[PDB]
């Protein structure tokens, strides 16, 4: 009944692009990683995991048009913010509704909720977390859709620290309309997709609220922080 | 003070 | 012609003790480091090398004989200043004199000159450090005197940042004693001995300055800051 | 501020 624009496409060819580019579907790089070990056995690896995680959340961002164009200021609150989402999103990729967990390899990247545990998470973070996963999972979104709800959970408007809290919330829509009209003309049979899609988005902010909880009390110990990465403490820090 | 991230943020 | 007092030798066994509790001759550890990579590809696996023993120089800090007994401040000024230099030393006994490196496993834990390299440093201190590292190999030092020379280095009264610089220098003359009195007892051929100990002390010093020089360098790139450990930045940082 | 340092030569 309709048709993508010139200029959506474009949008999409980028997004998909920039992930491509920042995503391998072998996970080779994690040999480079401190290995895992099954106190907090997990924590040198995941630390690692998530730290490197960033680094290409950030190239990602760095793709999504318009993104560079702000303040480095609100590129920074942007990810800062938005960085535990964005992994959580994309981590999708590896995970697995067969035996509930993110397998990168395996059976030494191979992440079970006891895993995270080891590394200084409880069952109130990776209990709704899996939930999450599955029903995302679920979802079978196509890459683009995939590409365009991390896009859209970046530019976030509602975020602590961001200035400019206009011209976030124009890309944002900019974006949420290339995925809806996406949906209502590629995609077959998905007319509540849109809705369940930004759903999950209110679902992260709980999963990220969770996790920064979690995450300050392991950053107040010492012995645990120094397992920690310098980025790592940067991004997820109380820094002002 | 974010040295690492505006160093990223860098192209 | 004499023999060690009761009081020296009780602290020639807790050095000597306090070594063997930190200080592993298999280097079995190593596999926990981020592996090696032969730009500055060898700087994760090495950042963590150091960080490391940076965990163990404490240790065995924490074991000499008055060390306990300062104030936080001046045990961690002490630990900073001296901490590279403790490291250079300790590296001895994985030196080998044959291939002019350190082999903690090999190929993949042996340390050469070009790997240094690869984690940012230059030959302006790799030249004078294995040179003092074989200097110091020729030495044939009992493991007594090693140790000695260690708790002697860790508590030089002459670093930036120490206070109560004469209790500092009362305990270094009181390990500087067993170390003589030692070498004058236990070690047959041992008359230069002393004089060519502390003059290692004061090569350190040339090597810890240039390490200091090239290790702000570094520091300040945050591309590569971003590799080191947060004790490593703790310990080597300019902070006050 | 040395947290991590401190927290080591704590026993
Ligand atoms: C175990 C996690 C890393 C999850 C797994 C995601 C999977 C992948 C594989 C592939 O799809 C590529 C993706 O980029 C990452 C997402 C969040 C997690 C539960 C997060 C676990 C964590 C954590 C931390 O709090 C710490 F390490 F300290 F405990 C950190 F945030 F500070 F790091
Ligand atoms: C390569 C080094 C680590 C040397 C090797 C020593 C060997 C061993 C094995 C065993 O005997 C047990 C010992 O504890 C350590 C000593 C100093 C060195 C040249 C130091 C290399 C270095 C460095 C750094 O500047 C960085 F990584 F950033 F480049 C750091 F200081 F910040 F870390
Ligand atoms: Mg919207
Ligand atoms: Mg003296």
């Amino acid at each position: 009944s309709h048709m993508l624009s010139d200029e959506q496409m474009q949008i999409i060819n980028s997004l998909v692009e920039a992930h491509h580019k920042t995503y391998d579907d072998s996970y080779s790089d994690f040999v480079r990683f401190r290995p895992p070990v099954r106190r907090l056995s997990m924590l040198p690896h995941l630390a690692d995991l998530v730290s490197y995680s960033i680094q290409k959340v950030i190239g990602f961002a760095k793709m999504i048009p318009g993104f560079r164009d702000l303040t480095a200021e609100d590129q920074i609150a942007l990810l800062k913010s938005s960085a535990i989402e964005i992994i959580m999103l994309r981590s999708n990729q590896s995970f697995s509704l067969e035996d509930m967990s993110w397998s990168c390899g395996g059976p030494d990247f191979k992440y079970c909720i006891n895993d995270v545990t080891k590394a200084g998470h409880t069952l109130e973070l990776l209990e709704p977390l899996v939930k999450f996963q599955v029903g995302l999972k679920k979802l079978k979104l196509h890459e683009e859709e995939h590409v365009l709800l991390m896009a859209i959970c970046l530019l976030s408007p509602d975020r602590p620290g961001v200035q400019d809290h206009v011209r976030i919330e124009a890309l944002q829509d900019r974006l949420c309309d290339v995925l809806q009209a996406y949906i209502r003309i590629q995609h077959p049979g998905g007319r509540l997709l849109y809705a369940k899609m930004i759903q999950k988005l209110a679902d992260l902010r709980s999963l990220n609220e969770e996790h920064s909880k979690q995450y300050r009390s392991l950053s107040f110990q010492p012995e645990h922080s120094m397992q920690l990465t310098p980025l790592v403490l940067e991004v997820f820090g109380s820094e002002v | 003070r974010h040295k690492i991230l505006h160093r990223l943020l860098q192209e």
